[PDB]
DNA sequence: GGGGTGGTCGCTGTTCAATACATGCACAGGATGTATATATCTGACACGTGCCTGGAGACTAGGGAGTAATCCCCTTGGCGGTTAAAACGCGGGGGACAGCGCGTACGTGCGTTTAAGCGGTGCTAGAGCTGTCTACGACCAATTGAGCGGCCTCGGCACCGGGATTCTCCAGGGCGGCCGCGTATAGGGTCCAGCCC
DNA sequence: GGGCTGGACCCTATACGCGGCCGCCCTGGAGAATCCCGGTGCCGAGGCCGCTCAATTGGTCGTAGACAGCTCTAGCACCGCTTAAACGCACGTACGCGCTGTCCCCCGCGTTTTAACCGCCAAGGGGATTACTCCCTAGTCTCCAGGCACGTGTCAGATATATACATCCTGTGCATGTATTGAACAGCGACCACCCC
């Protein structure tokens, strides 16, 4: 029921693929933990605003529009999800 | 009373809905008064920008030998242009990917 | 009257072998375990020894200059 | 399959204060992407009309453009002595750009610094620089145009310094090569295996990446002569 | 004997592959569980639209890629070719994060 | 019975058919273009609102929208959007 | 006869006298604090307007101002501003 | 009949002007209508943030043995606190200077 | 009337002082021209918006309020002049 | 008799000096002339408020100071202490300019 | 100049249910910056009231507080069995933070992990670590306090991980030093020249840099014993 | 009174002592820079005064927001395979980094020049405000057709299978310079024959 | 009458070339990747049809702003003078860069494991809409008091001076290491004082 350790679900090969798309040729092994931490920070910051919008609308379901508003408030304007 | 009517878009020579634009300007709390030429001018600008983006994306789709513009082609069209990328510098495009770019020092030789 | 660390390095090169010459790094690492070796200026004394022995032509620089490169004994 | 540009009135004569009209026909629909250029003898072409209707900067209202699709027209209302020049159209609606045959008229700060005349021998290679100033270098493509005294104006290609993208005329692949230097705001076109056919005056021309934007500023021209 | 490629060429092949492709690189279900876990700290028994999870995943992947580009630029500035946590940290800190 | 939602899909499609008669589009690219149109609409609208506030004007005029365009659009985008809008406004006035 | 130009100077000064009775403040620091108050006012009001527009509400209430405060202010500053505002609103309601 | 008037600020227990905030909210094109508790809550928040800035700046001025808060003290107060620096991350303080900070590697051995 | 070469008024001592306040210990001699170029770019971007606001107000005098609006639109909100 | 400090030591004093003070580091009159020379390319015969020139100088110096901070961070990342145009350019590229 | 904080009812007895009041008197004006703490025996203090009026997170509404200036008071309405504990005031209006003498009352996710007991001979030195988790490490100061049965609770000093800022009680200058570790989110307190007087329990305590914030979370206490 | 031997002097081999050279370390003192305390003064801030306009009080209108009910959709949860991907393990190579050499780039100081800063003087362009009036945006009633939801098909493209082309890795071969060993060469030692002492 | 000298035969020290070996460079081939091309199928993109609600039109009205005119302020232009900052030059030293050496740690890849993905199915929570109502905010008029412009004084800090303390730097002297070299010391060849016969 409770979700506990899912940050490790961002696997080593997935981070490698992201780095490849970023143009990274060689990867220090500590980048995995560093990038997991950075991703956790970004997700916490965005989801906090999304849940704030969801609470304000008195809704129990976080909507893609709520996510888009959170991102736009954080300067991460996303096209393609109803914005 | 109304009669056989027209659109303000047709009067302006525009495809975009000048009437809808005026409604949104008036209901958007942008000001108390909204001049009649403001939605016309704004719809012209909106149509121009949409036309530029769509034409560049269609050229990019043609170069790929694809018939239908996709987010990849929109991303390519926007990023490959200096000032359009400047305007959309902060923007993320879903399913758009990234420009192919490898740094010279990473290549062999 | 050769220096103690001079004898140390000249015999340590023989002990290590390294047909292509031993570098200052590996001779320093292997001589560090010597009992009287000075932990603070031992490397400095080894550098003096290497430069002086090259001046005496008893050691041969395969490449480099000064302490850079690798060293092996000149034949007799 | 190149779009043929067809200026009907190859030559006209007129007096002062009267009207002159020039027409242009395309082989395919170009959707108004057409521009008009005035070239005085031994001078770089200056743009007059762009997007088939719009006056260029610093161009007086005496020049009027018209038409869309395949039929285009240029009109000069009050001719003056200074108007004696040759006028070219230019379509840029399709990737290989095409200039018109040229129409001669007789009446009875963005800077692109270009190299001086170069005398060269066949079979060698030649590199010509364009030094741009007065504007943001990376935002505009640089267009290279070859003017022979027999085949008129011809478009070689362009380089886009923002991402070093290039496009070349099929007649000029291999022959020409384009390179850019952001630090010096300078672009080089290299010609390989020089031939007597390559004896022509080459113009560098700034053109924005905007589709309706035309070749607006032109370098003074660098004459290449092959023995 | 088994054929083998030299280190660093399959890396370039992968770089070109993923700079051409556009699909999402992170496993969707693990990222879904991660988002649910992180949101569990702000409100209990939340629900998410599939489109909301997808929008989140797009934004995170784009952020990560844009960060790795700057990381690689810093690594090259250090005359290295390997990206390091000190490279990531310098990139983030110059960005202001 | 069910409620309606407005979009710019049809106008984007008509502009697509005008600029490239044979080239089509996709649902996701149409969503991206809707978002792009909405975003720039909001940007110029907000900037014109701030221009009116800074100048103590109750009304958003075509001059305010023009100045907002000159502020937000870089380089030749500004020049060409100003020309497009000026042409549209002159045509609307004449008609 | 010149007309008035309102500001927050006297209000900032009175809050200063409340928190540090004997300290002064320079004209430049008064200008900077006035600008700070204007900036934070604009930020909160803009976010509240956006919340109302997103929720289709015509009215800006204390709930929208609270949510704007929670969004724009970080960490413990958010909950302390929330407490301040809630106390002020409850006192104002009790009259 | 008309009687002794008194500010909404005192009724709310606040120093920042509830009435002026309400006037700016209604004249500022933020929405069609402006509920009564919104300017109260907003003035409370404005007062709290102004007090939080001014107390820290006064502490800095006291430490500097100066009686009057200056832009230097305001800058020091803002930058030396993470939350306030985050809130004013994009903000420049005129004559505010910069925090004294030298990297360790630049210091002599 | 005309001003031509005033970018050289940002002298090497001034750039040194700015670097010192930035915490810079040693300074390559090319930084002077690099920073002059960067400063000119930033000043052009700000002054263009300031003159745009000045034109919109139909004013022939550029005001500090116009400069503040330009900077804020560029994300560089300046406190101390916005009156 | 002539006396000299070691190079790299007066620099620390100068850094501490200017990190203490708050006044403007750029000469006001030539910065004013530079502003006029830049603006005359956008509109001729403009007037400028003294407060507008001062605000421009404040913003420029703050931008330059933050840029040099990022530049010094890049130089230290390169295991150097000298800032170089490649350091400035890297800082600008990560920052987003 | 230290502000002695004078809790008047040093001890009291009460039956179950009935209301209880505790009053404390400030030596000087502290401008409402006072907090109350409940300490069950052999356990770390938990906060009850901050800013002299505000209920802490998770404390039942049975507690209440009031007062401003120099006179402050606490109230417990519904006495329950678990309420038997020691109640301390804490002023933080002035730089040397001062706790009250403590009132013994008897009747008829943030995690700070701290090291276990320490046995140290006099003259030695010791490093008590502080493990912080569950929250953004750099935003909150870590506050160190010494508890002795003879002298009560004393504030030693705080570390601000954001900029490694320090402030120490004059009684502990040189004696204590504080350091941080952003990489492991850990704080260390050093004691130099241990003395028999130093046999005490030390608590690390989280406190945001917000002036009205108080010591909200406490470590389990490192019992340092000097032989 | 000569033959002959150990003692002792002179020449010389051995090595050790001083000689000579290079850096790490501690400290005294000269030199400059900074932190601190005191006296002067001036203009910047804190407070008082006049007033006028904008905020408060009282009351009305209506429409926007709260609340109860209903539908259905869309989110969550579960289950069973099926691989595709992730995890794991191992060999190696090439990249990170540690160390040193060097020379030149750049800091530090001194003397010179200039041009910034400050003040005072003068002038007028234009910012700001008030007053007039008209055009233009708000608002309303009626209308109708443009725009959106639902349905349907049919072709663009995604996938699969198969060659064709290209790029990468490397093992072997061709080709060249350095090393190991023997040789043509001559310097000198030694044997045989004629001659001078 | 026999050794010396001359010429010739032999012992031996030596510069140099050929064979062996390791490295440099080339290239063909194995093979794995990538691209072009065709066949298939499927689901979403584009178009049509129905309807409903919002966009249009004509008319009225009120006030926002366009325009004229006036004022007064602050922005610019100029001039003189001082002096501090900038510049030009010298000089030196430490830092950046090149080069080499080491080793370890990430890349490539084979093998095992697992859990993501997808299809299918079900439950039901709540999101959205509608109907109703009531109370909460806009709007208006009055009126008074709070806040802003202006004036004034005084004291906080800016400035000038002196002093006391701190850090830097260098010059000196001593403690490590290194190689260099003249002579102090002892062994042997050779001349002499002195014993033996």
């Amino acid at each position: 029921k409770v979700l506990r350790d899912n940050i490790q679900g961002i696997t080593k090969p997935a981070i490698r693929r992201l780095a490849r798309r970023g143009g990274v040729k060689r990867i220090s092994g500590l980048i995995y933990e560093e990038t997991r931490g950075v991703l956790k920070v970004f997700l916490e910051n965005v989801i906090r605003d999304a849940v704030t919008y969801t609470e304000h609308a008195k809704r129990k379901t976080v909507t893609a529009m709520d996510v888009v508003y959170a991102l736009k408030r954080q300067g991460r304007t996303l096209y393609g999800f109803g914005g | 009373a109304r009669a056989k009517a027209k659109t303000r878009s047709s009067r302006a020579g525009l495809q975009f809905p000048v009437g809808r634009v005026h409604r949104l300007l008036r209901k958007g709390n942008y000001s108390e008064r909204v001049g009649a030429g403001a939605p016309v001018y704004l719809a012209a600008v909106l149509e121009y920008l949409t036309a530029e983006i769509l034409e560049l994306a269609g050229n990019a789709a043609r170069d790929n030998k694809k018939t239908r513009i996709i987010p990849r082609h929109l991303q390519l069209a926007i990023r490959n242009d200096e000032e359009l990328n400047k305007l959309l510098g902060r923007v993320t495009i879903a399913q758009g990917g990234v420009l192919p770019n490898i740094q010279a020092v990473l290549l062999p030789k | 009257q050769p220096g103690k660390y001079s004898q140390l390095v000249v015999e340590t090169i023989r002990r290590l072998g390294e047909r292509n010459g031993s570098s200052l790094a590996k001779i320093y690492t292997e001589a560090k375990k010597v009992p009287w070796f000075d932990q603070q200026n031992g490397r400095t004394y080894l550098k003096y020894s290497i430069k002086a022995l090259v001046q005496n032509d008893t050691l041969l620089q395969v490449k480099g200059t000064g302490a850079n490169g690798s060293f092996k004994l000149n034949r007799k | 399959m190149d779009i043929k540009m067809t200026q009907s009135p190859s030559s006209m004569h007129a007096s002062l204060g009267e009207r002159v009209t020039i027409t242009c026909k395309a082989s395919q629909d170009i959707r108004s992407y057409l521009s008009w250029y005035q070239q005085k003898p031994w001078k770089s072409p200056k743009t007059l009309i762009y997007y088939a209707t719009s006056l260029a900067d610093g161009v007086p209202s005496r020049f009027s453009g018209s038409g869309s699709g395949q039929d285009f027209s240029l009109t000069i209302n009050n001719l003056e002595s200074d108007d004696t020049a040759t006028y070219y159209c230019l379509q840029h609606g399709e990737s290989p750009y095409t200039f018109g045959s040229g129409t001669k008229l007789e009446i009875k700060e963005v800077q692109l610094q270009q190299s001086g005349p170069e005398l060269v021998e066949p079979g060698t290679s030649v590199k010509m620089p364009c030094k741009a100033s007065g504007y943001t270098f990376t935002s505009y493509t640089i267009q290279w145009v070859k003017q022979t005294p027999r085949q008129g104006l011809e478009w070689i290609g362009y380089i886009y310094p923002y991402n070093a993208g290039t496009k070349y005329n099929e007649k000029f692949k291999g022959k020409a090569t384009l390179t850019s230097d952001k630090s010096s705001s300078t672009v080089y076109m290299e010609l390989s295996s020089l031939t007597s056919e390559d004896s022509a005056v080459y113009y560098c021309a700034r053109k924005s990446s905007r589709l309706r934007s035309t070749l607006d500023y032109w370098g003074q021209g660098t004459s290449v002569t092959v023995s | 004997k088994p054929h083998r490629y030299r280190p660093g060429t399959v890396a370039l092949r992968e770089i070109r592959r993923y700079q051409k492709s556009t699909e999402l690189l992170i496993r969707k279900l693990p990222f879904q569980r991660l988002v649910r876990e992180i949101a569990q700290d702000f409100k209990t028994d939340l629900r998410f639209q599939s489109s909301a999870v997808m929008a989140l995943q797009e934004a995170c992947e784009a952020y990560l890629v844009g960060l790795f580009e700057d990381t690689n630029l810093c690594a090259i500035h250090a005359k290295r070719v390997t990206i390091m946590p000190k490279d990531i940290q310098l990139a983030r800190r110059i960005r202001g994060e | 019975k069910r409620s309606r939602k407005e979009s710019y899909s049809i106008y984007v499609y008509k502009v697509l058919k005008q600029v490239h008669p044979d080239t089509g589009i996709s649902s996701k690219a149409m969503g991206i273009m809707n978002s792009f149109v909405n975003d720039i609409f909001e940007r110029i609208a907000g900037e014109a609102s701030r221009l009116a506030h800074y100048n103590k004007r109750s009304t958003i005029t075509s001059r305010e929208i023009q100045t907002a365009v000159r502020l937000l659009l870089p380089g030749e985008l500004a020049k060409h959007a100003v020309s497009e809008g000026t042409k549209a406004v002159t045509k609307y006035t004449s008609a």
